[PDB]
């Protein structure tokens, strides 16, 4: 994945480690 | 000989100050760079520092000198020339160097209290999720040692200038005078401030605090972030890119304390809490306990 692809998943995937 | 004296029972009196607890803390306004002239209780052991730096006082030793020490890794007890030593100097030197036309020391917490701002404002999903996950991570790791704790009120109003109801003014003070508590004993302080987004909105008050920039560097991946939460979120996209713009504008090295630009929590986790130990090493020395022997030699 391109850097800002690789940005977004690591962000929605700490988004769903606060729930 | 009167001086060998006077110099070994200030020499004295600094041994037991090693041990003893940190009365209070100042940041500086001022540098100071020891010289033998400005008459030191023990030559030698004058703690120089630079404006911005902060101190750990011990205590008082006599009306120009205090006992304390830099709160920096390395660095032990000394004497800290209290406020009308260094107005005493600052006089020599302009009465050596010589009709219409500043204190030395703010007072903060023992423990700077540790804020987090953005990567865009809280009150939104995406700022409030994510900042979540830290003040997660931070109650279990460092348990034991850390106090974590919510702030309604604005604290960005803790200024002179200001320092609305009376009762919302004594609130923001109660919750100052909460927050130097908290830090007496040298917890480590976690403030979740419902009302700062922005390092300037503490700038003026006298927390000091530890500025955690959680910084989302691209303004595309924020946007596309935002519109993960639904229209009920992105309706107001507008808003929130401003403020992390406005973040991103800051000068950072005198803004921020920790930047984590990290794009996985666990590295920005990680990168928050070997700041924290560092910072917890700067502001527990040591020489603070002496050990107690298990084995006598005789
Ligand atoms: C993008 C993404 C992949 C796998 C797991 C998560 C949490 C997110
Ligand atoms: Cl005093």
């Amino acid at each position: 994945a391109s850097p800002l692809e690789e940005d977004l998943c690591g962000y929605l995937c700490w988004i769903t480690q606060a729930e | 000989a009167v001086r060998r004296e006077a110099e070994r029972q200030a020499q004295a009196q600094l041994e037991k100050a090693k041990t003893k607890p940190v009365a209070f803390a100042v940041r500086t306004n001022v540098r100071y760079s020891a010289a033998q002239e400005d008459d030191v209780p023990v030559p030698g052991m004058a703690i120089s520092f630079e404006a911005k730096d902060f101190l750990h006082v011990k205590e008082k030793f006599n009306n120009d000198w205090w006992i304390g020490r830099l709160v920096k890794e390395g660095c032990e007890i000394g004497f800290i020339p209290s406020p009308v030593k260094l107005e005493n100097m600052r006089l020599q030197h302009e009465q050596r160097a010589k009709f219409f036309k500043t204190p030395p020391y703010d007072v903060v917490p023992s423990m700077r209290p540790v804020v987090l701002v953005g990567p865009s404002l809280k009150g939104y999903e995406v700022t409030d999720m994510m900042q979540k996950a830290l003040f997660d991570f931070l109650k279990h790791r460092f348990e034991g040692r850390i106090s974590i704790t919510r702030v309604t009120a604005d604290i960005s109003l803790a200024k002179r200038s200001v320092l609305n109801t009376r009762s919302s003014l004594a609130e923001v003070q109660s919750e100052i005078e909460r927050i130097f508590e908290l830090a007496r004993t040298l917890q480590l302080v976690v403030l979740d401030a419902d009302t700062i987004n922005h390092p300037a909105q503490l700038s003026k008050t006298s927390l000091a605090p530890i500025i955690v920039y959680v910084k989302i560097s691209s303004p595309k991946v924020l946007q596309r972030l935002i519109k993960s939460r639904g229209k009920s979120q992105a309706k107001h996209l507008n808003v929130q890119m401003v403020a992390a713009d406005k973040l991103a504008q800051c000068p950072p090295q005198e803004s921020f304390d920790v930047i984590l630009d990290e794009n996985q929590l666990e590295d920005a986790c990680e990168h928050l809490a070997d700041y924290l130990e560092a910072y917890w090493k700067a502001t527990h020395p040591p020489s603070s306990n002496l050990p107690n022997p298990l084995l006598s030699r005789t």
